[PDB]
RNA sequence: CAGAGGUGAAAUUCUUAGACCGCACCAAGACGAACUACAGCGAAGGCAUUCUUCAAGGAUACCUUCCUCAAUCAAGAACCAAAGUGUGGAGAUCGAAGAUGAUUAGAGACCAUUGUAGUCCACACUGCAAACGAUGACACCCAUGAAUUGGGGAU
RNA sequence: CUCAGCACGUUUUCUGUUUUCACGCGAAAGCUUUGAGGUUACAGUCUCAGGGGGGAGUACGUUCGCAAGAGUGAAACUUAAAGAAAUUGACGGAAUGGCACCACAAGACGUGGAGCGUGCGGUUUAAUUGACCAACACGG
RNA sequence: CGCGGGGUGGAGCAGCCUGGUAGCUCGUCGGGCUCAUAACCCGAAGAUCGUCGGUUCAAAUCCGGCCCCCGCAACCA
RNA sequence: GCGCGGAUAGCUCAGUCGGUAGAGCAGGGGAUUGAAAAUCCCCGUGUCCUUGGUUCGAUUCCGAGUCCGCGCACCA
RNA sequence: CACCAUGUUCAA
């Protein structure tokens, strides 16, 4: 039973024959590139009230000048992303769905 | 006590910028086989471009420059540019996905002696009216928007004294020529002095560092209070 | 210790369910520096909103959900 | 009393402090703005007994709280910020104690310059520790 | 200057002969992040910085040349991931074996600290993959709508 | 100026990697100009392998290899199913939304300790005449 | 045989006040948790210190004779 | 027999230089908890090796001596 | 992300 054409993972049949693995993100565990799903996450540093307590202590920063953030790109093993619950388990018919951007 | 032995030194920038006296530090209290003199004069000072030339646009507050010691006149650390970098956060945050990343390096050597690499980034952009899914570009043309970099960065560069290239890293007068001259080969998102390193240096000339200050600020720490 | 105002009950929390997440308004006497300050604590026992509360460290904030 | 420069009561002196938070212990270490000159180091590791507790966001509070005792005896009105993972091939994601150590210096009254994260990222990796299969719990 | 580390909690381990931290630098060896994708290249293994080079490869364009030269294949050839082997280098990081902690009823395992062979290069050998699209090669016919990569042609 | 340039827009067309969509096909899952379609209405060409599950990729023989091994490759004996795809259910130290003082929470009042009453087991005895959350002051 | 070592709760081992129902791990019991067993938790029991004498206020210890077990040696023509 | 160190509850150990003992840890209780290990809070507990000179007052000062370590000695 | 092993033979 092949649960889904692609079989997991970005590459197709006669493209490419391999792509070098990456470590996942927290497990370190070696998945191939295209496999292991990858989230790039904008992360503020600081909470909303955290921050405004270091915006109003703070010369620079306010209103106008913005506070910086993380910026990291994320790429967990497929174990990883379905125990951090970023990404689950859909229905059957539902599994076909793909986000081209970050909703 | 640790902060008994302390003497307070002041940092001055070369003449290029408008705060000259930036980032008051410590140092310990000469002990006699050992001068402070000499354990300063190597030191790097890391301050934003920003609080530099105390005129702000979001260009120079992304963008921080270190100054290495070259000179102790008493209280005053004369130094010289060692390194300037555009900080992590705006740097992270250019890359988009689905255009493409150029990057290049070159290598100038400056009329006064000074050796520099100056890590050119650029960013592909979609036209107006563009419906394509990606832009990348062509490996030949990525190709010539690096020649014509490395051409035109070792030509205007390898001209100068070392004042006059900082003067040209800073205010973005290198940069927006170099946007304009190499945007009708790709089309540019953004093309960016990522960092720049003083690699080497010519040997310590006194009279040429004097010079690069003119005339030195006067700090007031040699002091009775 | 200073007495906080609840302005709001923000829900159920921990496990059990004994504990309550509130916001809690701070109430100082107005020329202070930390007047008209709002935190999100969480409450053992219950409490409706408009219920003063005295706080040890009003330095802390809960880590809301 | 203070050991601090030649200058009036209003002007600031600004230093660089380095929050360095891990998941295991946090740091909040003062430096000079060049790094070759340390005002002040205190960790999260010293103000709690336990270990488990060491990289919790209030040993990293209380931790925050000694510095700003030393640093205005040594003069040091402001303070520019570095913070840092423990990256390079590691988990390059700020710990707990991130950013409940920046807040009690804004809340202890030291003014803050400008936040930079400066966690150390690679242009290409060694390999990380854990095997192929990676850490399994 | 008084602890760092590590964990579910720890303990092996490092540390007032100064660890961890912070700054600039140096050395050595790997590796080329983000960009990096239902993208390209390659017969398959496989291939990801840059610049100067060497021989190639396919596609496309063509009112060039050739004129059946082809298809597929026992036998026979040359390639073939990783581990492995031989001889020299290298030896940074991860690390089969092994050693210490711990968990456990036991733990020869998972987890923590290490650490040998290996990892990396050169020249030989091997030819064992879930070597996969679990789909032999070459032709033919075959409805529809978004896209995408390279070449060409119209505006 | 790698500049008679670069990218785009609308449209053609060749080559490549694909995607959600008509027949048809299949035991189904699914495949579908990228066939698993054009097949009992069964023939375009060539080629390799399979013949119930094992034993067994074993033994012997031989050829390669420095060795690890590799290629080739049985039988005796043994078994009545092994498999394949789906359905319905039950279960998960799998997600997600609910609920219950025969669950917890926050508490109350106790049982388990003691003495007795009574039921059950055992041991005795001529005999000490069902049930083991949903048996044990219950068979009134 | 000379010489040297030990006999201890059912098992394996300790034992420096000359002396704690003598101590340890395991086992045996009795109750819990479990649908049930194991693990786990709360408890209780069990010693002719191989044996006979002797030193002593008091002996597993201290001195003995015995019974066992286990070795070291057992030589050079 | 010469100099250095060690003796402080069962175990472990820093001392105010001559004004009264401390933490570490084990032993009995509530808390965590549904049940753990770890974590917490609470009640044991050392005449401070022996002697003196006994400084207002000796774990602290000082003079011998037993005990234990190292590095040194060496003619009945 | 502490630990959490197992339930005799046919038959209904
Ligand atoms: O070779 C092509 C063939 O001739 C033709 N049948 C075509 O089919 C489609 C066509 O599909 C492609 O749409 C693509 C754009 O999204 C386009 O690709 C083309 O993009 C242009 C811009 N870059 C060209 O410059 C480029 O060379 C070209 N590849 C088409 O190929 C549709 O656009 C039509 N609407 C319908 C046609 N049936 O596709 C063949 C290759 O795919
Ligand atoms: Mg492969
Ligand atoms: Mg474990
Ligand atoms: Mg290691
Ligand atoms: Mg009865
Ligand atoms: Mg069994």
């Amino acid at each position: 039973t092949t649960k889904r054409r692609n079989h997991g993972r970005s590459k197709p049949a006669h493209s490419r024959g391999r792509v070098k693995p990456i470590h996942c993100f927290n497990c370190g565990r070696l998945t191939p590139k295209d496999k292991a799903v990858g989230r790039f996450v904008v992360r503020r540093m600081l909470d909303a009230a955290s921050a405004r307590d270091v915006a109003e202590a703070s010369p620079v920063y306010g209103a106008n000048f913005p506070m910086p953030k993380l910026y990291m790109k994320q790429r967990f093993c497929i174990a990883c992303a379905i125990h951090s619950r970023t990404v689950r388990a859909r229905p059957v018919g539902n599994r076909k769905i793909r986000y081209t951007r970050k909703v | 006590e640790t902060m008994a032995r302390k003497e307070w030194y002041d940092v001055v920038a070369p003449a290029n910028f408008e705060k000259r006296q930036f980032a008051k530090t410590i140092c310990n209290k000469t002990q006699g086989t050992r001068i402070a003199a000499d354990v300063l004069r190597g030191r790097v000072f890391e301050a934003n471009l920003a609080d530099l030339n105390q005129s702000a646009g979001e260009e120079e507050a992304y963008r921080k420059v270190r100054f290495t010691v070259q000179e102790v006149q008493g209280r005053n650390l004369l130094t010289q540019f060692h390194s300037m970098e555009v900080t992590t956060d705006k740097m992270a945050s250019l890359l988009r996905k689905w255009c493409t990343t150029m990057e290049t390096t070159v290598e100038v050597k400056t009329a006064d002696g000074y050796t520099m690499r100056l890590f050119v980034v650029a960013f592909t952009k979609p036209q107006a009216n563009q419906q394509s899914r990606n832009c990348y570009a062509k490996q030949r043309l990525v190709k010539w928007l690096r020649m014509r970099i490395t051409k035109m960065i070792k030509r205007r560069l390898s001209k100068v004294q070392i004042k006059e290239a900082v003067s040209l890293l800073t205010r973005n007068v290198l940069s927006d020529a170099l946007v304009r001259r190499c945007n009708p080969i790709l089309p540019l998102r953004e093309l960016r002095i990522r960092k720049v390193r003083v690699v080497r240096t010519p040997k310590f000339d006194a009279q040429a560092l004097l010079s690069a200050h003119g005339t030195i600020p006067a700090s007031v720490e040699a002091d009775q209070r | 210790a200073q007495v906080g105002l609840i302005i709001k009950v923000l829900g159920r929390t921990g496990s059990r369910g004994n504990v309550t997440q509130v916001r809690v308004r701070l109430m100082a006497e107005a020329g202070s520096p930390d007047y008209n300050r709002t935190i999100v604590r969480n409450v053992k026992g219950p409490c409706k909103e408009n219920d003063m509360l005295s706080l040890m460290e009003t330095e802390r904030e809960a880590r809301r959900l | 009393k203070a050991y601090g420069p030649n200058v009036k009561k209003g002007d600031l002196v600004y230093g660089v402090v380095h929050i360095y938070a891990s998941f295991n212990d946090t740091f909040v270490h003062v430096t000079d703005t060049s790094g070759r000159e340390t005002y002040v180091k205190v960790t999260g590791g010293m103000k709690v007994k336990a270990d488990r507790d060491e990289s919790s966001p209030y040993a990293a509070m209380m931790a925050a709280q000694d510095v700003v005792a030393r640093c205005k005896e040594c003069g040091i009105n402001a303070l520019h910020v570095k913070m840092r993972a423990v990256g390079g091939v590691r988990t390059k994601s700020p710990g707990p104690g991130a950013q409940a150590a920046l807040r009690a210096l804004a809340r202890a009254g030291m003014k803050i310059g400008r936040i930079e994260d400066v966690t150390p990222i690679p242009t290409d990796s060694t390999r990380r520790k854990g095997s192929r299969r990676g850490r399994r719990l």
